[PDB]
């Protein structure tokens, strides 16, 4: 009814896609790390590179 | 262009064929193409909800593109029914094949085949040879169901001539069914019975040559193969377009979703939607225009079926070279094959001829056929096969004195009543 925008439907076959037509997709997490990154060694260097 | 030929025309001269030859000719028509459908939501967005909410901003684009393809997908079955569903009852032939020496065993269903194909259908099904929210839908009739109708039409034609087309099938001995089809081409039925053994061999040999023709080369079947190829070609292109960037930074939608802020993503993704959607609109337009061409061919096949199988043609070269005698259908991938059977005049001789003959003042004309002379005797003859008979008051009619007709000639028109009255 929603797919045809009609409250009444005739005899036949009708296509549709709405119910989730693929099974349980879901996304989480990453590979791992060992330290905080060394930004302060550049950002608070005494004098920078040429 | 071709070989030149001055036709040896003169107002006193005619050529009449002294002999004839049966021919069989193959003809091949497309009838229905690969039924397809697309979930545009899935194709455009790869089931990203973010992208799906942008696709809502284009409104009823996706629904109408899916509607148009569903419309084509229905009429491919209807084309196939319009060609094959012309026989209302499934006839089948009795076991004994005494068709006066005609040998249909190549084109009848072969009991060895589990799908009930003829031998020559089982050549055709061998000479002829996608997955991302796109789909192919299978046809409403299986290839075995098509092979049943191309049995029923064939069994009806062998056993009952035109009659099963007009009304219920009425049996007739096959030699006589050819005799009336011969009168249909204006060659008098006595010519058939007086030559029957020669005729059945000229026919059986041509069926023999068709096995060779459709075994030895695929080259004729290209006309059906193209319908498979073009739909495979379009579907492969419609998929490869997903690699197009369309002026976004990537073809992989998950890149944009992972790397960017909504403000930038809702620019980038809207380029991808614009591109993919225009790519689909291109394919759907091609299928509408291609479907219109196949439907025109299906209606031509439906006509060929109703006129040249269920009947006899009086339309010159609608159904092969020669005058039309008969035709048979054979089922094939995406299409139909016709075997037309036709009469061809085969050995000329020249004759002197006249439009009329004058007797004792009376101008006589032939009731049918032509007045011809070998040089000394004057004969009536039927037009398309030489059969010289003496010109007489019962094969002629009279209109006026000699003088009116151009180029009239004199011979006695013999009068078959007279020797009886002489008794
Ligand atoms: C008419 O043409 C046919 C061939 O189209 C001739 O048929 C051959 O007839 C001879 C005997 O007369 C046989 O030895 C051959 O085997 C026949 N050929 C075939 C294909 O069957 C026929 O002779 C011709 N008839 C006339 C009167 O010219
Ligand atoms: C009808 O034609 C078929 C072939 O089209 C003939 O069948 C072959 O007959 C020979 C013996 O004459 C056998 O060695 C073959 O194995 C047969 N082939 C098949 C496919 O059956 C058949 O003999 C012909 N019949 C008539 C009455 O003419
Ligand atoms: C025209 O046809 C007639 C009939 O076939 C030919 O006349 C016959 O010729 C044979 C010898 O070949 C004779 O035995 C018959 O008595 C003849 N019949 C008649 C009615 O005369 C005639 O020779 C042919 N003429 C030409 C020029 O071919
Ligand atoms: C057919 O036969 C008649 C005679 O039976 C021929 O008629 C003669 O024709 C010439 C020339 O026109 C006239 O001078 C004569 O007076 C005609 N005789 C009669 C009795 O009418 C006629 O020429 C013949 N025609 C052909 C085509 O052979
Ligand atoms: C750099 O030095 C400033 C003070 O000069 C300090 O506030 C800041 O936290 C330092 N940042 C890093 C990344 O070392
Ligand atoms: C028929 O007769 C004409 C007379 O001029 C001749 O030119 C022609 O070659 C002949 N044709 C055949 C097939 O004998
Ligand atoms: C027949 O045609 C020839 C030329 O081919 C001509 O000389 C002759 O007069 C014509 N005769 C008739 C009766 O038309």
């Amino acid at each position: 009814k929603c797919t045809l925008k009609s409250f009444t439907v005739e005899k036949g076959i009708y296509q549709t896609s709405n119910f989730r037509v693929q099974p349980t997709e879901s996304i989480v997490r990453f590979p791992n790390i060992t330290n905080l990154c060394p930004f302060g060694e550049v950002f608070n260097a005494t004098r920078f590179a040429s | 262009l071709g070989a030149e030929n001055s036709v040896a025309y003169s107002n006193n001269s005619i050529a009449i064929p002294t002999n004839f030859t049966i021919s069989v000719t193959t003809e091949i028509l497309p009838v229905s193409m690969t039924k397809t459908s697309v979930d545009c939501t899935m194709y455009i967005c790869g089931d990203s909800t973010e992208c799906s909410n942008l696709l809502l901003q284009y409104g009823s684009f996706c629904t109408q593109l899916n509607r148009a393809l569903t419309g084509i997908a229905v009429e491919q079955d209807k084309n196939t029914q319009e060609v094959f569903a012309q026989v209302k009852q499934i006839y089948k032939t009795p076991p004994i094949k005494d068709f006066g020496g005609f040998n249909f065993s190549q084109i009848l269903p072969d009991p060895s085949k589990p799908s009930k194909r003829s031998f020559i259908e089982d050549l055709l099904f061998n000479k002829v040879t996608k997955f991302n929210g796109l789909t192919v839908l299978p046809p409403l009739l299986t290839d075995e169901m098509i092979a049943q109708y191309t049995s029923a039409l064939l069994a009806g034609t062998i056993t009952s001539g035109w009659t099963f087309g007009a009304g219920a099938a009425l049996q007739i001995p096959f030699a006589m069914q050819m005799a009336y089809r011969f009168n249909g081409i204006g060659v008098t039925q006595n010519v058939l019975y007086e030559n029957q053994k020669l005729i059945a061999n000229q026919f059986n040999s041509a069926i023999g040559k068709i096995q060779d023709s459709l075994s030895s080369t695929a080259s004729a079947l290209g006309k059906l193969q193209n319908v498979v190829n073009q739909n495979a070609q379009a579907l492969n292109t419609l998929v490869k377009q997903l690699s197009s960037n369309f002026g976004a930074i990537s073809s992989v939608l998950n890149d944009i979703l992972s790397r960017l802020d909504k403000v930038e993503a809702e620019v980038q993704i809207d380029r991808l939607i614009t591109g993919r959607l225009q790519s689909l609109q291109t394919y759907v337009t091609q299928q509408l225009i291609r479907a219109a061409e196949i439907r025109a061919s299906a209606n031509l096949a439906a006509t060929k079926m109703s006129e040249c199988v269920l009947g006899q043609s009086k339309r010159v070269d609608f159904c092969g070279k020669g005058y039309h005698l008969m035709s048979f259908p054979q089922s094939a991938p995406h299409g139909v094959v016709f075997l037309h059977v036709t009469y061809v005049p085969a050995q000329e001789k020249n004759f002197t001829t006249a439009p009329a003959i004058c007797h004792d003042g009376k101008a006589h004309f032939p009731r049918e056929g032509v007045f011809v002379s070998n040089g000394t005797h004057w004969f009536v003859t039927q037009r398309n096969f030489y059969e010289p008979q003496i010109i007489t008051t019962d094969n002629t009619f009279v209109s006026g004195n000699c003088d009116v007709v151009i180029g009239i000639v004199n011979n006695t028109v013999y009068d078959p009543l007279q020797p009886e009255l002489d008794s």
